[PDB]
């Protein structure tokens, strides 16, 4: 029970899903063929994997994931990868041709001919789960599929499943590093849909991961593999509360009401620490206070956004390991005593904490170090106005003389869709500054 | 996800033959059609360029065209001639005579019917194709005339699918004929609103690539064609091989075409190292990006000092990290942003593929949409005005059913294209 | 407390092992990242055909 | 998000590139809020903490030597006095608003 | 790990009074909920 | 608790800190690998070392220091030196480009951009330090980095640490031994910042140490290693009160008040005895009276400032070893009778005494002879005006033609800085003679 | 921290070849590019002068310049000439003819574009470039004109970088060219405007060193280039190796340049002794400080005793005692205050490098901003006035279009520099 359905949309979604499922298999001792060989100390008939893996009468476990992509190379590589027997033959939907970095292409032309099949797969996933907590959606709005097809899928899931929780660990465009040029267009168009049909969206850009891995993880040349492994570690830390016992057990929908002050306010910073290499893991006495301070440090943030340029409306810390509630209180108190990080005047509490007793793992193939305790922040702050103002200024620069607009309007999208989504983001940034304003 | 290719004219046929040799080497296909590659990645997407027969032979998806059967005989007698399908060799009895009118209205028309028959047969035989590729020279008669007629008919028939053409624009310093202005103008004003995207080739730049980057002794046309082949392979590599950052022809089109008429691209390759200086330079992402943005490394002969990049696209192949392949694009976008335009920010598209060309651990193909590409159009237009002002060599074109109005419209379209490129050449801040 | 001290020692040894493993991991990654060219890079050139 | 509402009583994050090859963000400091215990709530301590009185700002009753300014010279413009857009702020006011035991 | 400590704890069988014992729920095999 | 944070700015500061941590590891029996082997003399769970060595929980001790320098040679040489395993990879900050003997460059261009991450390291040490006593900063104001960046760091420490003690053990230029030409500029410019944000500034020029080693140690050719070892011995003698058992235990802030009579008067001379060689030692009965007399000897100070040229304002003697209050008071009475040592009229007590039972320990190969008792001197006297007068007369000579000022302008300084530093030095020395004047 | 060197002209290129031989010997790099050093100190900071390639070959950070290709060919034929990258050899077809106009306006300008391309790419290859170095001869045409044209466009691109110029000013009785005064005068103002520090070389005093200090029976240009390479390598000893008191080019500039126009340094080296007198010489800090301040030891033909030392710098290398290395400076200042400027107290900067040249227990390079440079500039001024009064050889320079007004510009700027040094010499407190 307490299942969470993973929906990996686009190339970035597929990569982060591969990393997440490798991490989950290592968590639950599930071999690449999809079974536990022999576990004596781990008691039999103990099913903590139900939230991510569904059992079969043959003793084999199938992940509760839908790998939806419009182009076949990534899905085919996943098919030919190590998890051949693990990943389901279906629930692994691959299209014919890519969305061409075009939101309209992914949302109106090729997205339409695949969303019905994706929803059939989602229904076949959900009817199995009798206690589905919600949908964990992994996508990057910069590309075509992750923007358009993700928007369409979320739009139809909203009406199909009512008020089911939706946690979208979304990769928005980074301030200055880009892998595309129509990326601001795709982000602006997808943010409109995500505002209405995304319960909580989580920052997952690339520059912050690169900088964090270069500084703390102490490797000169990190790449998408390291970024996806860190994303998977964050996701596992967030979702482990419903997987293992702890002092403060929290579900996916529990922090939905604690982290969202207003319906339009659902984009959240994510932090994780101690994200350190084994070179300095023994050097540093990674206590609860130390890891909490490193998490609260803007340097350790997983998006290139500045908490000090905004105000923390709310925070939700996820302690993972041997973290004592007394140590949690000490860390929270010493955080409140600080001045550089400040809460809004209307949210004196501003804090949520959830403690799980299972220590975080270390994944071979990754640069992380084994630690008896870690902590992941998911925090709503007014600082997101900075990144949205940056991306919408890029959008205004692009749409000023209508560059790359014929490509979008050819697929079938309205020409006024750009403008109307732009007033959407204008109202979004407006309510950001006015909710950051004092009374 | 596949591309079906066509070669037009002698230049186009030779370039396509070299390209097919390169592709067969990459996919492990020997001239007899069998497969001897040592990787599953070569077979997983070999259907992009090759179709399997009953006996397992991989026939290239290629259509060959020239009014002169001499080049047909040469290409079929070449080392990889047996690879191509015998029925795809489509040729006439009398050559185009270096005449766009003859290759587009009189002799091209009588053969374009069978040409479209062959292309339609191949397109419907294969499952769901990304688009069409063509290789030709604009200074010729049948490469320009029949090439443009083919492009027009394929836009009539399959507008759904992408169109990419490699046009070898002549240069006065390489000019081996006199009707380069007429042929080039009559071809470019077609390709402006017919070809979905048209990257440019200049033998003038191809020659001094072999000097400032290769320092080789005897450069020939076959030597030149390998550069075009390598850039084609780098362009379409991601469709055939996996990568961290995947891309395809539509993705490049979307990221490099801000306005429909601005689809002429300036193209380059890297690394281009000499035999003597092979071990001296240490190849890395920094050197690859520097060679991409080096002016002399371009294989089209227009100076990029005088123009500004509308957009850029780097298609990397090999084993490299992602943050230092994006950080070097950031590095150039910062260091020499005067090459770039402010109204379109972050002008660089990037793609990563895990499989590099044979003989490289890292490689990259660079496709740039710059406002400097109109330099060749301006020079060809100046030559065109010089020739057309005195009605020189116009009786040949008017005796093949064409009128002066076609030349007038071609000049008007060329001037419009030059002006719309020159719109953003000013270094505004 | 002394047994927790022992487990912290064990974690320290595990961190030694992970740091060493990451060391040769980074070495191998650098070796693969290094770029070199063999004869087939030049085989298409310098021939007059 | 204007600086003179965002950092009325807080040091703005003066940006510096080094430490990153990418966009710099910010660096938290060890500046502590003065003692504001809840009215009537006991001094409850989960764990040992840093005492606030030991970190009382130096600008408390700092003597004014130039008759009008606690600052000696214009290194106050480098440490205390910061320029925030069209407004100028001084942390020397913090000493005035705090007590000798670092309390509001 | 927590084997001899748990054995001596269950041999000593201290009564449930605050202050004498701590970390009992941290002295566990695994935290997989059923 | 009772920790102290050591900061080492510049080449001089980094090498002085290298010697200091040498001596600290010798005193606390800590190997360069960072672990303390079992020793019968020192009991188990004897965490007296934590004032300088944070214990990681895995048997390793990491020094509570920060080696900050803008030029990578010294920090890389430490990273390749003996204590590469001892020192943390962090708190070992490397710059990429040196300040180049320019206070303006070290204070306005590179300091302004390295000091915030230096403060990151400082805060990451301070949060671990529960009972921090203060910051001990080692630098030479004659250089560029140690002057500019040192002043900037010590200046920004004040706002975010409040009344924390600042022990600046500063190497001022000597009257004759000069290794720079813009050294008067750097010293004068940094002197105002030292005055404003230094709680106690200790004089550590090189010529006096060279003369002391030539005379007492019978060493014809001393060097930076010798002077750094002597500075480390003085530092250990000053800090041993909070580390070992003592009759008069003092802290960093205890001698603060007793040494600083007025807010702008906190510069202070220092000395050490018996600073003798092994050959010298077994011919002398090194008693407490003898060591006190050698301390008060005008040749014995670590600065080229003759106390007979001014009034003593506040002396402080730190005895270490088998010293007895009987002997210390007999020595004090004899010193007061000795009539070149004249205290100012308004400070009749004028004496501070701190007795610690731990005798100094000699490093292997050190020129200091092992002794049962040894006394250090930290004394504020009105004679300090000597060095300030010579340095600001050199400043006047250079500033008459405005030579070398184009460099300071070129790295972001206005000559208002030079001017105000000039009258600040003038008013400081006026204050010196003013407090020296009788009532 | 990296410095990239450019050697221009016949003199500059041969000096740079000898300097690169010296540096390769310092770092244990044989001509084939491998590293056979006997210690890891030679490998820690080998990136300062060398860039590693894919195969481990250490290519010098060097750019080569000339108009006569014979200098490039001879440099390549040199024993360490195989070290340099083949593409870094940039050369023309016709020489400069000792003509600054051809070296700066017509032949240099038409050739300097590729030079700037190479310099830019190699500069961006560096992680954080510490500075640019130049080696050239003012008397020559392509060394002076092209080198000045280099530094003019390098200063504009890198305003804050250290420009480290080694200009060989011709001597009257050592002269072998008549337009040497013209080239020197035209290059002095360019050096003043576009050089962080210009450290002059003169063959007169170089031959003085070879004949009296070294007692060589027949010194060729190789010995002179070796003497120049000595200081060229010793100025960066603290850059490449650790030390008790480190320094760098910018620290030397700030300690040796009191005013922006006063950046011309007269240098020296120690220890240097003849073959027969080397077993009688006991190396010590006292002997090093004796030889570094000797007028005969100076490799400039400007008498130190006539002028006054603005600033002095002692780059000592080796394991030596610090109080005595400082005392040999303070003592010489105290007993020779008349040789130093009064209003600049403590005229001498001292820096210690841990690693001396191998085979030497310790060495030292002296850098002196003496006020006697105006004498060797005034000699050139007298020669220039004598030639310019009667329009001697002006037609050769005006053939390229350079102007009599620009000759007057150069003369006025040189006179201003000479009078600047004179006024700062005779200024009192
Ligand atoms: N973390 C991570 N992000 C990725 C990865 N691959 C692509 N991305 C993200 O994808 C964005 C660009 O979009 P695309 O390259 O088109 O990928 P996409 O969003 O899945 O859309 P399509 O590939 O066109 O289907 C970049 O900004 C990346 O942040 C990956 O492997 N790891
Ligand atoms: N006592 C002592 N003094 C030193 C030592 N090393 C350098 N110094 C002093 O430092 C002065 C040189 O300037 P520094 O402050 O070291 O230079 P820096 O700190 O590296 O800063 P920059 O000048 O920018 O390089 C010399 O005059 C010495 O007096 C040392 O090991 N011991
Ligand atoms: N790169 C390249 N260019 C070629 C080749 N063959 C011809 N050309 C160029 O094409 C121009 C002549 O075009 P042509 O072959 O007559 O075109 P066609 O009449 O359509 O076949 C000449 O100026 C050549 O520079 C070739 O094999 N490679
Ligand atoms: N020290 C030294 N001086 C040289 C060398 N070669 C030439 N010179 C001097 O340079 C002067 C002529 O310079 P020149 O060869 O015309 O320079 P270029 O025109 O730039 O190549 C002569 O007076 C020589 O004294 C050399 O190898 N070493
Ligand atoms: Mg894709
Ligand atoms: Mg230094």
């Amino acid at each position: 029970m307490r299942e969470a359905i993973c929906i990996h949309i686009g190339q970035a979604g597929c990569q982060v899903g591969n990393a997440c499922w490798e991490l989950f298999c290592l968590e639950h001792g599930i071999q690449p063929d999809g079974s536990m060989p022999s576990d004596k100390c781990i008691g039999v008939e103990d099913d903590a994997f139900n939230t991510f893996f569904s059992e079969t009468g043959a003793g084999k476990h199938v992940p509760r994931c839908l790998f939806l992509d419009l182009e076949p190379t990534v899905v085919d590589e996943v098919r030919t990868g190590t998890y051949r027997q693990l990943f389901n033959p279906e629930q692994l939907v691959s299209g014919k041709e890519d969305a061409a970095n075009n939101y309209a292409r992914g949302h109106y032309t090729i997205g339409k001919e695949i969303v019905d099949l994706a929803l059939d797969r989602i229904r076949k996933l959900a009817d199995n789960c009798t206690g589905l907590q919600g949908f964990m959606v992994f996508h990057a709005v910069g590309g075509g599929t992750g923007s358009g097809l993700g928007a369409l899928l979320l739009e139809r899931l909203s009406v199909d499943y009512g008020k089911k929780s939706k946690l979208g660990y979304t990769v928005y465009p980074s301030p200055q590093v880009s892998t595309a040029v129509v990326e601001p267009y795709n982000c602006v168009l997808s943010t409109h849909s995500l505002l209405e049909h995304t319960d909580v969206a989580t920052m997952l850009d690339n520059e912050a991961i690169y900088d964090l891995t270069r500084r703390s993880l102490d490797i000169e040349r990190p790449s998408y593999t390291n970024v996806n492994r860190l994303i998977g570690q964050v996701v596992s830390s967030l979702t482990a509360s419903l997987r293992f016992d702890g002092a403060l057990n929290v579900d996916l929908t529990e922090f939905q009401t604690n982290l969202v002050p207003y319906p339009r306010i659902h984009f959240v910073l994510t932090s994780y620490a101690p994200v350190v290499s084994a070179e300095k893991a023994y050097h540093e006495q990674l206590s609860v206070a130390d890891i909490t301070n490193s998490v609260f440090e803007p340097a350790g943030m997983l998006t290139k956004c500045d908490p000090r340029h905004g105000k923390y409306m709310s925070c939700c810390l996820m302690y993972r390991g041997d973290v004592v509630p007394k140590d949690v209180n000490a860390a929270i108190a010493t955080i409140k005593t600080k001045r550089t990080i400040q809460f809004v005047d209307w949210c004196p509490t501003g804090f949520k904490c959830g403690i799980n007793y299972q220590p975080p793992t270390v994944v071979p193939g990754g640069d992380l170090a084994k630690v008896q305790r870690a902590v992941c922040m998911i925090a709503n702050s007014t600082a997101i106005a900075e990144v949205f103002a940056r991306i919408d200024h890029k959008f205004d620069l692009m749409y000023s003389k209508r560059a790359f607009v014929h490509w979008y309007v050819g697929e079938g999208m309205e020409e006024g869709e750009f403008s109307e989504a732009r007033e959407d983001l204008a109202a979004l940034e407006k309510d950001y500054e006015e909710v950051g304003a004092e009374s | 996800r596949e591309i079906v290719s066509c070669q037009a004219g002698q230049c186009g046929n030779q370039i396509g033959s070299k390209f097919w040799e390169v592709i067969s080497d990459e996919h492990g296909v020997d001239p007899t059609g069998t497969y001897q590659g040592d990787s599953d990645l070569q077979l997983e997407r070999i259907n992009v360029y090759f179709d399997e027969s009953s006996g397992g032979r991989y026939v290239p998806r290629a259509v060959l065209m020239d009014l002169e059967p001499g080049t047909m005989d040469s290409v079929r007698a070449g080392p990889y001639g047996q690879l191509f399908r015998p029925d795809n060799f489509i040729f006439g009895q009398s050559g185009a005579g270096n005449n766009w009118a003859k290759g587009h209205y009189t002799e091209g028309a009588e053969l374009i019917d069978s040409v479209l028959d062959v292309c339609r047969k191949e397109a419907e035989s294969c499952d769901c194709l990304q688009g069409f590729q063509l290789s030709h020279s604009l200074g010729g008669g049948t490469g320009s005339g029949m090439g443009t007629l083919l492009i027009s008919k394929l836009r009539e028939e399959y507008p759904d699918r992408i169109m990419m053409t490699f046009s070898v624009i002549p240069s006065p310093r390489v000019s081996d004929t006199v009707v380069e202005p007429y042929n080039t103008t009559l071809s470019v004003h077609q390709l402006v609103e017919n070809s979905d995207e048209s990257m440019c080739i200049d033998n003038e730049a191809l020659y001094d690539i072999c000097f400032r980057t290769l320092k080789l002794t005897t450069p020939t046309f076959g030597d030149l064609n390998h550069l075009v082949a390598a850039v084609m392979s780098g362009v379409t590599c991601c469709l055939r091989f996996p990568g961290q950052l995947n891309s395809d022809l539509r993705k490049l089109a979307v990221n490099l075409v801000p306005f429909p008429r601005l689809h002429f691209f300036m193209m380059g390759f890297a690394p281009l190292t000499s035999r003597g200086s092979q071990q001296y330079r240490g190849l890395s992402v920094a050197e690859l990006t520097q060679q991409m943005f080096d002016a002399k490394n371009m294989m089209q002969a227009a100076d990029p000092r005088h123009g500004r990049y509308l957009t850029a696209s780097a298609l990397f192949r090999g084993r490299m990290s992602t943050k230092e392949v994006d950080e070097q694009m950031l590095n150039v976008q910062n260091k020499n942003s005067s090459y770039f335009i402010e109204w379109i920010p972050n002008n660089i598209k990037s793609s990563i593929c895990d499989i590099p060309p044979k003989g490289l651990k890292m490689s990259v193909t660079f496709i740039g949409n710059n406002t400097c590409i109109q330099e060749m159009f301006r020079r060809v237009g100046e030559q065109f005005t010089g020739m057309f002002r005195r009605k020189a060599f116009l009786h040949w074109y008017t005796g093949e059913g064409m009128d002066e109005m076609e030349f007038t419209e071609a000049e008007s379209n060329m001037n419009d294209l030059v002006s719309e490129y020159q719109q953003y050449q000013d270094a505004t801040v | 407390e002394r047994e927790r001290r022992a487990e912290r020692e064990q974690l320290a040894e595990t961190q030694k092992m992970q740091a060493e493993a990451a060391a040769e991991r980074k070495a191998q990654l650098d070796e693969l990242y290094k770029n070199a060219v063999d004869e087939d890079y030049f085989k298409y050139w310098d021939r007059c055909l | 998000f204007a600086p003179e509402e965002l950092y009325k009583n807080c040091p703005p994050p003066v940006l510096c590139q080094p430490g990153y090859d990418f966009t710099p963000i910010s660096y938290n400091t060890f500046l502590l809020n003065p003692q504001d215990p809840p009215h009537g709530v006991r001094s409850v301590q989960s764990n040992f903490m840093h005492s606030k009185c030991d970190y009382r700002p130096r600008s408390y009753l700092r003597p004014e030597e130039v008759t009008g300014t606690s600052h000696a010279s214009r290194h106050c413009h480098c440490n205390e006095v910061f320029q925030l857009g069209d407004h100028t702020m001084d942390f020397a006011c913090e000493g005035t608003m705090v007590d000798h035991r670092n309390r509001l | 790990a927590y084997a001899q400590s748990q054995k001596m704890q269950k041999e000593f069988r201290l009564p449930m009074v605050p202050g004498l014992s701590c970390g009992e729920e941290m002295m566990r095999r695994n935290y997989d909920r059923s």
